[PDB]
């Protein structure tokens, strides 16, 4: 919880942790995390609404989310110190009331945008 | 200490109690009548003295100061990044030992540290005024320090590189074992230590402690900005024109980072303070652009963009900046299009390469130049440093001052087609650290043209079969660029049968308009959720508010998600279930559409007013400020 | 070699010690014999004697025959024939053996040699060392450098002539007559430096002559020279004692390692390599040694009231990082870890009793110093580290009356005057402060150097105040104030006209310059450099964190700035240094606090104010500085 950083531009948490999750189709994934990208000036289509685009990585490779990504966290491990931190994740997941509470790293595209 | 020699070239009497020779010298300089009174030997000495003082920018005394012109001119190929020219200078046979010293600095500047170490050892052998001997001893120890640091860095870190042979590594360790740079000046001839006392500071571990502590004045909130800048230029000119390898070390790079940043922040503070009282400062030049490019990291530039407004800073010598930018982009082609990559020269140059093009957002570039930078950035930049995700941002930044013309559009189209070419392999997948992919480049072209059709991509799309699935879904992110025939050909490969295929279609841009069928598919999912009541539900709600859906049978499912009913009918929504956290997830278009709804507006403006007062959140404050939501 | 060092005789390791300390001190001189030159395959003199013998009698040796046959040849064949054989024998190129490199790697102050070759000369140029090569009488006066390459027997730089060199008899007979300056220079170097003889046999003529002159010197007026013996057989015990009593400290290569009869290079290297690798090694094995080494580094600092933790990395020569939170981190200590061993004794009470009677109290003195200075343990033993900030200085707390009374008391020691002078400066009686500091200098060497620094600083303060009062004081006050009489202004100008603050440290005994390396930074604003660089780095880091709206749960990033801020205040005030009045130091304090409050306000809406924080802003902030914080 000493590496735990709360970003306030998107109400998510940055934490060096992995996730073992199961979707609504019983599929299992091990050692997976997420990365969020704040790009407020993205060239949106007529149907883009979310200000942040999130990529899910498992085993060092990004996932193509072809199905519904509703999921539950079964075991969250903090990478630097192998102590199980799942109880903190679920406690934090309820509070923020936002999709994908804990994220491996947040990328801010605002400061690099030419319209910044 | 008999006089002060100020950075603007004005001499001030300080501590001498004898005859004033500096005042007398300047009187001899201004008027030629007294010059003929000197002897012939003293006449040629005065001419040599006069040449030295005008070359070093020491013009006259403080009380005779008039229209002072302090323009920085660094006569060094190394500072300007003339990589080709120094190579030619190295190749040529060196006439004198002074040329060898310039060569060894150029070899060090070009990453050939083993050759410079050998050259510096050679110069030391043949140089026992003895000033080049001392400077070579300083530089050989410096390059030995650089080699030792690089070996440690390479052992710690993308692929295993061995630029220095272990025989060379063992040799320099045996030559530099128990080598004291501190005793170097004291062991010099006593004539040298008297004549060249000003060169002693080069043997110290740190030599910019004085310049860094004087930087504290730039934070004063009560000229000095010219003094810090001219002191910076003095340090640059001495370290480059005299070819001293300490100019590439961390202490000097950090000092330029500290001095340049604080000068920029101080000017930013003066502007805001002026507007507060006057109610409506720093002017960068070619040298400032080089200093920021060479010494600032991308993070360090990022700290600059957030703190101040460089768009308010006007850039001069833009053709010289462009010449620097076309000159640097040429070297990337030489480094990577050919097999000329120098792994040691790689590490130092790419950081300057990344910073220059990142900072190239604020400069107006000609078309022929802009093509060279874009083509070098898009194609020849290695993916390890500038990946696909970061590279577009570097490319997209160049559009701030240069609105994308046809020729640059062709280059990006060339990049997109080449990206499609690598997708013949099923294993190939774009890796982006910014969550940003080849779709974003095509969106940029469609943003700047709105009518561009990719002919070569159309040919690739029409050639597609059901087998090479990696190519099919890749070009679905490039649908607007394809022709109608290519669009019709591609659409046959995906189906929209169930609701999940609709979301996949909406995410990849497969369809941008809602035929009534998807509304029923949209409708079918919601009734199942309503039946199964006792992620997407919030997503559907926004589309109805964004006028994406005109089915008007959306109100049956009001009551499950607080975001759903918040969007379907703002007038009937209860705002005690409102959570301010949603507005942080909303993009520019959606927030603006909420602002002009004339409903929901006074509720959210109240929730934003409450949040900023209670929490003082900048994101909430800026969301409220920009769109008045 | 490390194994070889482990069972080295206690005498040899002690001999290795004194050689190494002298090398660090810059007072090591190597006396290089023909044995080192022979390693490079230089023509030995015995073959020159053989050639002279062949040209004399026609058919091809006691000690004097080496000197007599060349003298016989010189007498009957002449100078041309003598030099003709000299040229065709000695005009060769030979590579420098690694021992020449290893000799220079010892960093010798001077190199005295009896060799007439240039092998050391070219070795010096390859290494890059500058030596003023002296091989004749005129070279002594025309020496351009302090470091001397003394060829006491001459060389062939002027030419391959017999006069340029001391080869035959009547050159050793009349040596003192033809080389009075060179012989005087060699004796002076030997008297003032520590000498290591290398490449010489124990029965060499030069060694006996030097031992003959040594016996003339009074007992213990000279350092016993070191002798590297590289003969194939181990030295006899009876011969060893004889030469030790003559004045030599013998290091025997044959006793150190097992080597072949003719393998001289390995014999020379085994002592040179052992010498070279002992430079970094601290000879640190047992706990009593560990306390002794740390005490030697720390005991001089006992004169100072407080030491900056960031400055401690200079005391141990960058061996460790001494963090401001009190944690020690290995930085460049490749040998045994004495800091880890020291704290292991601190945590384990039983091992303290294992220390000897002397090393027990030395550890106790070290323990009080390290606890007072806020150095706790290593980073891996770090727990909850919370250190209250306290400054034991009357000047910091504004106890003006208490300091005024303190001046009225009679001084009981020299530190009493030094504290009084600082208080006089802090009370504006800069005249009384200056002449007091002058008195401390006369009667004073830690206090001497600090008084000189403070006296110059107060002199700069007087001169600046005088210029202000003369130039603007009349307009500012409405009256031309004259706190200093022209006699005072003239007198302090006269004394400080030629005083330079830059060379004050260099103009000190070498013992002060090594025990008090950390005090050199007080001459200029270099002592503020590390904290200024750190403050600028975290300021950009902190402001970037606030810009992006990130909040970190745990340790606060400005705690490094917060600790470094009070590290300088505690150091400057408790040591009674006038640097607290520096405009640059005030800016450093103002910038550090301003960052702290901005971060606190950023964290508050998501640190609190103490008595010490109030004083810092009161003393070091201008009115516009405080107004800027109140706006933001």
């Amino acid at each position: 919880t000493h590496d735990l950083v709360y970003h306030s531009k998107i109400n998510t948490f940055v934490w060096d942790v992995e996730f073992d999750i199961v979707l609504s189709d019983s599929k299992e994934l091990n050692k997976c995390y997420f990365v969020k990208c704040f790009n407020p000036y993205r060239i949106n289509g007529k149907c883009d609404f979310a200000v942040s685009s999130i990529d899910i990585f498992s085993e060092g490779k990004r996932l193509l989310i072809e199905n519904e990504f509703n999921f539950k966290i079964t075991k969250a491990v903090h990478v630097a110190t192998s102590k199980d931190v799942t109880e903190i994740v679920l406690h934090l997941s309820e509070r923020i009331s936002s999709p994908f509470p804990i994220v491996k790293e947040v990328v801010y595209l605002d400061w690099s945008h030419p319209q910044f | 200490y008999d006089y002060h020699f100020e950075v603007n070239g004005t001499v001030v009497r300080h501590k001498n109690k004898g005859f004033g020779y500096m005042e007398r010298f300047f009187e001899l300089k201004e008027s030629c009548d007294e010059r003929s009174k000197l002897s012939k030997k003293q006449y040629e000495r005065f001419n040599a003295l006069f040449n030295f003082f005008e070359k070093n920018g020491v013009i006259c005394m403080a009380k005779d100061a008039g229209t002072l012109n302090t323009s920085i001119e660094i006569n060094s190929l190394a500072y300007h990044g003339k990589y080709d020219v120094m190579k030619k200078f190295i190749e040529e046979q060196s006439v004198s030992i002074e040329d060898d010293y310039k060569k060894a600095f150029f070899l060090a500047c070009l990453g050939r540290w083993e050759e410079s170490y050998d050259l510096y050892s050679n110069i030391i052998l043949n140089s026992i005024n003895g000033c080049v001997y001392y400077l070579s001893q300083i530089n050989r120890y410096r390059i030995y320090q650089s080699i030792t640091q690089a070996v440690t860095q390479f052992n710690g870190l993308g692929r295993h590189y061995k630029p220095f042979t272990d025989e060379f590594l063992a040799r320099i360790e045996r030559e530099m074992t128990n080598f004291n740079i501190d005793d170097l000046f004291n062991g010099m001839p006593f004539e040298f230590q008297k004549k060249y006392k000003i060169l002693e500071f080069l043997s110290d571990n740190q030599f910019l402690y004085d310049d860094t502590v004087k930087l504290f004045e730039l934070t004063n909130k009560v000229s000095s900005d010219i003094v810090v800048l001219l002191r910076l230029y003095d340090n640059l000119r001495f370290l480059y024109e005299n070819c001293l390898w300490s100019v590439s070390f961390h202490e000097f790079h950090q000092y330029i980072r500290n001095s340049m940043s604080l000068l920029i922040e101080k000017a930013e503070y003066e502007r805001t303070r002026d507007i507060d009282e006057l109610g409506f400062g720093f002017f960068m030049e070619y040298y400032d652009f080089v200093n920021i490019s060479r010494h600032f990291k991308i993070d360090d530039i990022k700290n600059l963009e957030r703190s101040c407004s460089i768009d308010k800073i006007r850039f001069g010598e833009q053709e010289k900046i462009e010449e620097y930018l076309v000159g640097i982009a040429e070297e990337i082609t030489k480094q990577f299009s050919a097999n000329g990559m120098n792994v040691v020269f790689y590490t130092q140059f790419i950081s300057e390469a990344k910073a220059a093009l990142y900072f190239a957002k604020y400069v107006k570039l000609s078309e022929e130049g802009l093509g060279k930078i874009v083509k070098a950035l898009l194609f020849y930049f290695p993916e390890r440093d500038l990946d696909i995700g970061k590279r577009y941002v570097w490319l997209e930044r160049l559009t701030k001052c240069n609105e994308l013309p046809k020729s640059i559009i062709s280059i990006i189209d060339d990049f997109l087609v080449l990206q499609a070419e690598k997708h013949i392999d099923q294993n190939y997948s774009e890796v982006s650290s910014n969550g940003l992919y080849s779709r974003d480049y095509g969106a940029l072209i469609k943003h700047f043209e709105k009518n561009f059709i990719s002919k070569r991509l159309s040919e690739i799309t029409l050639c597609l079969t059901q087998d090479k699935q990696k190519q099919i879904d890749f070009l679905f992110k490039l649908l607007p660029l394809l022709s109608t025939n290519a669009k019709s050909h591609l659409l046959s490969f995906k189906s929209v049968e169930n609701i999940n295929d609709l979301m996949n279609g909406i995410r990849i841009g497969l369809i941008d308009e809602f035929t009534p069928e998807h509304e029923e598919l949209i409708i079918e999912y919601l009734e199942t959720r309503k039946v199964n009541y006792i992620d997407y539900m919030s997503t559907f709600g926004i589309w109805y508010f964004l006028e994406e859906i005109n089915n008007s049978k959306m109100e049956e499912f009001i009551g499950m998600d607080d975001q759903y009913d918040f969007f379907v009918d703002p007038e009937n929504f209860d705002y005690k279930k409102f959570i301010p956290s949603w507005l942080k997830n909303y993009n520019d278009k959606l927030l603006g559409k909420i602002a002009g709804n004339k409903h929901m507006k006074h509720h959210v403006i109240e929730v934003l007013k409450e949040r900023v007062k209670n929490s003082n959140d900048k994101r909430y404050l800026e969301i409220l400020m920009n769109y008045f939501i | 070699l490390k194994e070889v060092f482990l069972m080295l005789d206690n005498n040899v390791v002690e001999c290795i010690k004194e050689i190494t300390e002298s090398s660090r001190n810059g007072k090591l001189v190597f006396f290089v014999g023909a044995g080192v030159s022979t390693l490079s395959d230089y023509p030995q003199w015995w073959r020159l004697v053989d050639k002279y013998h062949e040209e004399l009698y026609g058919s091809p040796y006691s000690s004097d025959e080496y000197l007599r046959i060349p003298q016989i040849f010189y007498n009957v064949k002449g100078e041309m024939a003598f030099d003709g054989i000299l040229k065709d024998f000695f005009q060769v190129d030979k590579p420098t053996n690694p021992i020449h490199d290893k000799i220079l790697a010892m960093n010798p102050a001077h190199v005295i040699t009896t060799n007439y070759d240039n092998l050391i000369d070219t070795a010096c140029w390859k290494r890059g060392k500058y030596f003023s090569v002296i091989s004749a009488e005129e070279d002594v006066a025309n020496a351009t450098s302090s470091r001397y390459l003394l060829k006491v027997h001459g060389d062939f730089r002027k030419g391959f002539k017999g006069e340029n060199v001391v080869l035959k008899e009547d050159d050793y007979l009349n040596y003192d007559q033809n080389y009075p300056l060179i012989s005087n220079l060699m004796k002076t170097i030997i008297a003032t430096h520590t000498i290591v003889f290398i490449g010489y046999g124990l029965g060499d003529y030069n060694i006996n002559m030097l031992l003959n002159w040594v016996r003339k010197l009074q007992k213990d007026s000279f350092h016993k020279p070191f002798f590297i013996r590289t003969d194939p057989s181990p030295i006899e015990n009876e011969t060893l004692i004889y030469y030790e009593n003559k004045g030599l400290r013998i290091i025997d290569a044959a006793s150190l390692i097992d080597s072949n009869e003719y393998d001289y290079l390995e014999r020379y290297s085994a002592v040179m390599d052992l010498l070279i690798e002992s430079q970094e090694n601290k000879f640190i094995t047992k706990d009593d040694e560990v306390i002794d080494y740390i005490y030697g580094k720390i005991s001089p600092l006992f004169a100072l009231q407080y030491i900056r933790k960031i400055d401690l990395k200079h005391v141990f020569e960058y061996d460790y990082h001494f963090e401001v939170n009190g944690t020690v981190v290995r930085h460049k200590n490749k040998g045994f870890g004495y800091m880890e061993r020291f704290f292991e004794l601190k945590e384990s009470c039983d091992e303290r009793s294992k220390l000897s009677k002397k090393q027990y109290e030395r550890f106790n003195a070290l323990f009080n110093f390290f606890e007072k200075n806020g150095v706790i343990c290593m980073a891996k033993d770090a727990g909850t580290l919370n250190t209250s900030i306290e400054i034991n200085s009357l000047a910091y707390h504004g106890k003006y009356d208490v300091m005024k009374k303190f001046i009225e008391e009679q001084s009981v020691s020299i530190e009493d005057d030094y504290k009084k002078a600082f208080f006089l400066a802090c009370l504006g009686r800069w005249e009384e402060s200056y002449d007091l500091y002058s008195n401390i200098i006369l009667n004073s060497g830690c206090v001497y150097y600090l008084s000189q620094i403070n006296r110059y600083r107060i002199y700069q303060s007087i001169t600046q105040a005088v210029t202000q009062f003369n130039g603007l004081g009349l307009l500012t006050f409405g009256r031309h104030y004259k706190p200093f009489t022209d006699e005072f202004l003239a007198r302090i100008e006269r004394e400080m006209t030629n005083f330079n603050i830059d060379d004050l440290f260099n103009g000190m005994p070498f013992e002060f310059q090594k025990k008090y390396k950390i005090l050199e930074f007080l001459s200029d604003n270099q002592f503020l450099y590390d904290d200024t660089v750190k403050l600028f780095e975290l300021t950009n880091k902190v402001r970037s964190e606030m810009s992006e709206g990130s909040y970190s749960f745990g340790m606060s990033s400005d705690i490094v700035v917060l600790l470094r801020l009070y590290d300088n205040l505690r150091f400057l005030y408790e040591n009674c240094l006038w640097s607290v009045s520096f405009h640059e130091f005030h800016q450093y304090i103002r910038n550090s606090m301003s960052l702290l409050i901005e971060k606190a306000e950023y964290e508050r809406t998501r640190f609190f104010m103490e008595y010490y924080d109030f004083v810092n802003i009161s003393r070091h902030f201008k009115i516009d500085d405080i107004k800027n914080l109140e706006r933001s």
